[PDB]
């Protein structure tokens, strides 16, 4: 759901989507994302590990 | 790259504006070559 | 609907900046067929 579940009623919002719209807060755009999700999953999932 | 793309087109901003002056171009022409 | 609302021109940009070209475009249509 995001962040909506802390404000009020939570709305649904697909996870690979959500992402790019927590780069959109940072200063880099959301181009970056899609063009690079292989590589942002594996660090992600390196990351965890 | 993008994965989940969706094939669409776009109505681009820029044409009608223009579009519009390329109906009356295309018109302009129309007498232009007529004789 | 909204109140408050003035009466005003708006000067929209993309026309006069074409029609600094369109009146030599519409000279150059309408005067190939005068002579
Ligand atoms: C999105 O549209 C493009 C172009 O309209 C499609 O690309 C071609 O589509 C035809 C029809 O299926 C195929 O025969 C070609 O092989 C496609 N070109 C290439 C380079 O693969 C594209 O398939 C469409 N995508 C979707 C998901 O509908
Ligand atoms: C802005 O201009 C419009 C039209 O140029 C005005 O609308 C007219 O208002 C008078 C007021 O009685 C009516 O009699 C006309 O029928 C209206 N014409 C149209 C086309 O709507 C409007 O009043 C103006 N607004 C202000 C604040 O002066």
């Amino acid at each position: 759901s995001g962040w909506t579940f802390g404000a009020g009623p939570a709305l649904q919002i697909p996870f690979p989507m959500q992402m790019a719209y927590r780069f959109n807060g940072i200063g880099v755009t959301q181009n970056v994302l899609y063009e690079n999700q292989k590589l942002i999953a594996n660090q992600f999932n390196s990351a965890i590990g | 790259v993008v994965i989940g793309i969706v094939n669409n087109t776009v109505y681009d901003p820029l044409q009608p504006e223009l579009d519009s002056f390329k109906e009356e171009l295309d018109k302009y022409f129309k007498n232009h070559t007529s004789p």
